[PDB]
């Protein structure tokens, strides 16, 4: 009936927290933008502890993993640019002239001057452009010279994502909701703890997410404000549907020298025949997907209404179109095809158009540009849709009829859509509690 | 049974109380993970500075003078450790833990060692 | 005799046992340098945590619960203590130290402290 | 009273020596902060390891084995206790710091340990 | 003073062919070069 407080350390105490976490990836043979030069190699075995009983609320929205990596990817991506070829010089007008055999379709052959290795010595040279690169005032301009200045990506490097795990240091951890049904903040009941996350790949797209995680059983709606439509709706998909990406025109590369050690690679007339990039999509799976999609949709929208899919309406080209990366080339799919529907109540695969672009500026960088290189050969890269990101048209009238849009705001909500389970809190493991002992006197 | 790091966060305050080594283990073991480590060690001495503070540098448990305030919570020992988590504790002592540890430094070791000189004086 | 740091390193064990103090003194004490500091603080803290799990924080020797498996080594008190030297030691002990390690803050102290709340109870 | 950190700078080391937990809680507690971080766990570290050299790592005040040799300082314990600070103090003992720091793990602790070896070796 | 402590009866294999502190030494003084050039004046106009 005499209760003196007694020391506990190392008590299982945790509270909410935000800390710099680090990179970690399993090392591979070379140099691609993000495993850098160095990034800790993985434990051999990760310790996945799950533990039971306890009930953690989780808020995807407010998380600071996902500015972190926002951050790491812009802050990476510039680290990745300073010691590449700078094309302050390719601001010189470009005399244009298109293909001149077009039948049905825009790139345009140009030639310009070039300042050679010698600073007095001039040449002539001759680039093939994607027209969304130049404007014209026939004399044209590259479309970034107004706007910022611009640096050639190094050859070597290679925009391939690779799986990265998010680690936190000693003394703080990482809670992992595994509840397959959550519902994107809440609580969760089935939570395990890690000292790092399973690989995220980095992948940078828009509208629709690729090569992601899959959600188990029921296809799953995460969102911030189900009733507002500012706020855009994150979807992650249970089965993934398969896109067939391919550039078929055959870009043929020369190397130009414009300084001393500086060389530019440029885009050498095409070999063999004109066709346009492009994406194929299974209509059947798409078609199931969809079905599943608004069959979980309809639960936060009343029963039987309206369900409507029209295309992307609002916004500049950059964030209208499909954007991604795919073997180094830039491809900006019109996704109009996809989201032409209403819902009530052979392989026919579905073909998208796919534009290039060679200078970019994404996540609304406005400063400095890059020039994605030319490749050479063909290209095809076969890739999993395994989310999407949608919003709404605005208030609707509510059980009359709900209409939507794809859109890519922000970046973040890509980081968004694998971080969704991972949350990061620290460790206070000192505890007093009372009980019946007393210290030696003295 | 080991459970793990962490492996009884859910369990009883008694039942956790028994595994303390398991999360003392993991509790201490470019430019990013450098200002990481040195957070990471840092926070380990702040916890062992107070466990210094509070004479019980080398132990994991560590019985005190300071009585158990009826203010601070009115549970007793069968409610406190057989019915609650320390997460949930933790919360509920949230008011107290630096009036806690004020007292806890103060009320025996700062009393502690001047008796022990007072003592020792002969 | 006073041989300086890792003095008796090819001295027998018993030997240099007796100059744990000479290496405690040095174990502890512009990028390239902050890393190599926080290294060094960090490996240091690592030994003092491992010291702190086994109860044996403020002392340089600790006898322990832990009783000696054969297996191990079959060697006894005269051939260990006056004819070999820690290196070979460390050496031949090599497949056991995590082992060892594991008995050592289970076996003992992580059952030290549940029989010390069990004791202290009344 | 408590006057504070440092409070008793200016008073008798033995009106002083009552309040060390003060001195003792703040003691511990980009490139510029993350290099000065480094600094004061680095010093600190240094001061407990001292500690543990002299057998004395939980505690703040801890009796010795050495003698006081009269050539370090004539003075009394009415004299040293009730007339002096620390800082006085200090300034009349640098010349020895180092002298008594060596007897001090040497003269006590190197021969602590040996004679615990040889007292629990049955 | 630094203190150069032998080490008696002590016999300790050595690979000069496989040791790091000479791949340290080269990326040192590779890195210091490149450092010392930065400020420096650059002669791009000077391929006249
Ligand atoms: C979703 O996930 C899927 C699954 O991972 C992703 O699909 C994969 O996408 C990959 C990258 O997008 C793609 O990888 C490429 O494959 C090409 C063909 O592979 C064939 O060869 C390899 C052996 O090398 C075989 O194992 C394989 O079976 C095939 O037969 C490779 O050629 C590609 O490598 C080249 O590109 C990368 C950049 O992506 C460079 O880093 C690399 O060095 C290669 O580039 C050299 O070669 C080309 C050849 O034309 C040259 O043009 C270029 O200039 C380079 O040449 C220089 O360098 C070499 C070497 O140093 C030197 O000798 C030479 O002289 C030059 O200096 C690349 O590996 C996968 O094939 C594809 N997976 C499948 C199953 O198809 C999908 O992308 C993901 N989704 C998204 C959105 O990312
Ligand atoms: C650097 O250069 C690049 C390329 O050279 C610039 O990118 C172009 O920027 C211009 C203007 O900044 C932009 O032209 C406008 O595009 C809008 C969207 O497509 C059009 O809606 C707009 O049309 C209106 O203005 C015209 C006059 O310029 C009118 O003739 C026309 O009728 C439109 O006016 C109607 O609408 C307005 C607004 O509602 C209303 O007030 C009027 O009464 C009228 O009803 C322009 O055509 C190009 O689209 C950009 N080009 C590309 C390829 O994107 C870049 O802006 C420059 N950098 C900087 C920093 O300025
Ligand atoms: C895109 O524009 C670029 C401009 O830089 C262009 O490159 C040039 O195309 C012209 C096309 O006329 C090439 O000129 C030809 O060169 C060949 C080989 O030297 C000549 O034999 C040709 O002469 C014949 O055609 C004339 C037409 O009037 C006749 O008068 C004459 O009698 C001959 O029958 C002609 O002069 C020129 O060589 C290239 N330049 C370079 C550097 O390659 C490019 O071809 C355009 N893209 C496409 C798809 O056409
Ligand atoms: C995109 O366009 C480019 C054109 O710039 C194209 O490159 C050409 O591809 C073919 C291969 O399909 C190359 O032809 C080979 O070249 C090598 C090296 O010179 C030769 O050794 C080869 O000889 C073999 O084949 C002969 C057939 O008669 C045999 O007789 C011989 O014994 C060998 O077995 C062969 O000629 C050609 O050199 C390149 N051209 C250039 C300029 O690089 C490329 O194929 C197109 N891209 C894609 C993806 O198709
Ligand atoms: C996911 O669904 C859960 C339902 O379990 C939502 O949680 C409720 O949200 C409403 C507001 O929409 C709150 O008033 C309730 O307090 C919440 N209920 C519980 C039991 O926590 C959650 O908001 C949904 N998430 C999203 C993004 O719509
Ligand atoms: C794209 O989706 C396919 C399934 O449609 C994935 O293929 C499966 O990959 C898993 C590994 O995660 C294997 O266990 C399965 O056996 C594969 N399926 C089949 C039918 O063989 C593929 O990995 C996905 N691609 C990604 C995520 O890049
Ligand atoms: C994307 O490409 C893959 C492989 O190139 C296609 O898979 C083929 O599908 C047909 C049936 O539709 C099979 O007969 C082939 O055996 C498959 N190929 C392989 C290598 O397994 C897939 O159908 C393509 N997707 C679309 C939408 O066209
Ligand atoms: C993507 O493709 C669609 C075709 O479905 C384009 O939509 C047309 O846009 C024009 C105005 O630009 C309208 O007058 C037509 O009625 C639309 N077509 C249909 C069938 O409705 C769309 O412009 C393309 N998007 C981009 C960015 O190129
Ligand atoms: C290259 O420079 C000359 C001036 O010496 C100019 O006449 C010519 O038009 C330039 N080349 C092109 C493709 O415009
Ligand atoms: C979010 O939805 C609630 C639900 O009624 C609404 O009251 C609130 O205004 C919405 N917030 C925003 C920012 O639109
Ligand atoms: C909507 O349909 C689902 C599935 O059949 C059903 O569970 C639910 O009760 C329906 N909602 C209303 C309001 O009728
Ligand atoms: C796509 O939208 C257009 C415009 O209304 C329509 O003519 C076409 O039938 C739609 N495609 C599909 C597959 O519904
Ligand atoms: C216990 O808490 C009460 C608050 O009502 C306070 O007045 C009292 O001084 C505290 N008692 C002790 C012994 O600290
Ligand atoms: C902590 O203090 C605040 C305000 O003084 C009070 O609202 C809260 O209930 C207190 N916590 C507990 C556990 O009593
Ligand atoms: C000693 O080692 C043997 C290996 O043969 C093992 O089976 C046994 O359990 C160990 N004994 C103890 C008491 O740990
Ligand atoms: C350590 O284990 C390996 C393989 O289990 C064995 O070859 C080696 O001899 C062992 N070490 C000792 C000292 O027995
Ligand atoms: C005390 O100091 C004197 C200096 O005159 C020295 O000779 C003597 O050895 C010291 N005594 C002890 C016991 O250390
Ligand atoms: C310390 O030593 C120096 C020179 O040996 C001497 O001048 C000074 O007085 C000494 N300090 C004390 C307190 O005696």
């Amino acid at each position: 009936e005499n209760l003196w407080v007694t020391v506990y350390y190392g008590v299982p105490v945790w509270k909410d927290a935000e800390t710099t976490l680090f990179c970690a990836s399993d090392a591979k043979a070379k140099h691609n933008v993000w495993a850098t030069h160095a990034c800790v190699p993985t434990d051999p075995n990760p310790q996945e502890i799950h533990l039971e009983n306890v009930t953690e609320e989780f808020n995807m929205w407010k998380n600071n993993m996902v500015e972190q990596m926002h951050e790491d990817i812009i802050s990476l991506w510039d680290q990745s640019l300073k010691p590449c070829v700078k094309l302050t010089p390719l601001c010189v007008t470009l005399q244009c002239t298109n293909y001149a055999p077009f039948l049905i379709n825009e790139l345009k052959n140009c030639s310009f001057n070039m300042t050679t290795e010698l600073r007095d010595k001039k040449q002539k040279v001759y680039s093939l452009f994607y027209r969304l690169d130049v404007v014209q005032i026939k004399e044209y301009r590259l479309i970034n010279c107004n706007t910022s200045a611009i640096t050639q990506a190094c050859p070597k490097v290679s925009f391939e994502p690779i799986p990265i795990h998010y680690c936190a240091p000693a003394g703080f951890a990482i809670l992992k909701c595994k509840d397959k049904k959550f519902n994107g903040t809440g609580p969760c009941p089935s939570v395990s703890t890690v000292q790092c996350t399973h690989g995220i790949k980095p992948v940078v797209s828009t509208q629709l997410l690729l090569n992601g995680s899959l959600a188990e059983e029921e296809v799953i709606i995460r969102s911030e404000n189900i009733t507002n439509n500012a706020k855009n709706i994150l979807v992650q998909l249970n089965t993934p549907v398969q896109i067939n990406c391919t550039r078929p025109n055959n870009n043929t590369v020369k190397s130009i020298r414009i300084g001393p050690g500086q060389a530019f690679y440029y885009t050498g007339d095409i070999i063999g025949d004109i066709r346009m990039a492009h994406c194929n999509v299974s209509k059947a799976t798409w078609n199931e997907t969809l079905g599943k999609v608004v069959k979980q949709l309809r639960k936060h929208f009343g029963n039987n209404t309206i369900i409507r899919f029209a295309q992307s309406s609002g916004g500049d080209l950059e964030v209208t179109t499909h954007s991604f990366n795919c073997g180094g080339e830039f491809f900006y799919c019109n996704t109009s095809g996809l989201f032409n529907s209403t819902w009530i109540s052979s392989n026919d695969s579905i073909t998208l158009p796919c534009r290039i672009k060679q200078i970019i500026n994404m996540w609304q960088r406005i400063g400095q540009a890059m020039y994605a290189p030319p490749i050479q050969g063909v290209i095809r890269c076969v890739s999993n849709i395994t989310g999407l990101i949608l919003t709404r048209d605005g208030g609707s009238t509510n059980s009359t009829t709900e209409t939507f849009r794809p859109g890519g705001g922000d970046m973040r909500d890509n980081w968004r859509s694998e971080l969704y389970k991972y949350k990061v809190v620290k460790i206070e493991p000192l505890g007093v509690a009372p009980t019946r002992c007393k210290r030696r006197v003295v | 049974v080991s459970l793990g790091f962490l492996g009884a966060a859910g369990s009883t305050m008694g039942a956790a109380s028994m595994t303390l080594t398991v999360q003392a283990r993991n509790l201490l073991s470019g430019i990013k993970q450098l200002q990481a480590r040195v957070l990471a060690v840092e926070h380990y001495l702040r916890d062992q500075q107070l466990l210094g503070i509070w004479g019980c540098s080398g132990k994991l448990i560590c019985c005190t003078n300071v009585p158990w305030n009826s203010s601070w919570s009115n549970r007793n020992l069968s409610e406190i450790w057989d019915n609650m988590t320390w997460l949930q504790w933790d919360k509920e002592i949230s008011n107290y833990t630096q009036i806690i540890y004020g007292l806890l430094e103060e009320s025996q070791n700062q009393q502690e060692k001047n008796e022990q000189d007072l003592l020792a004086l002969d």
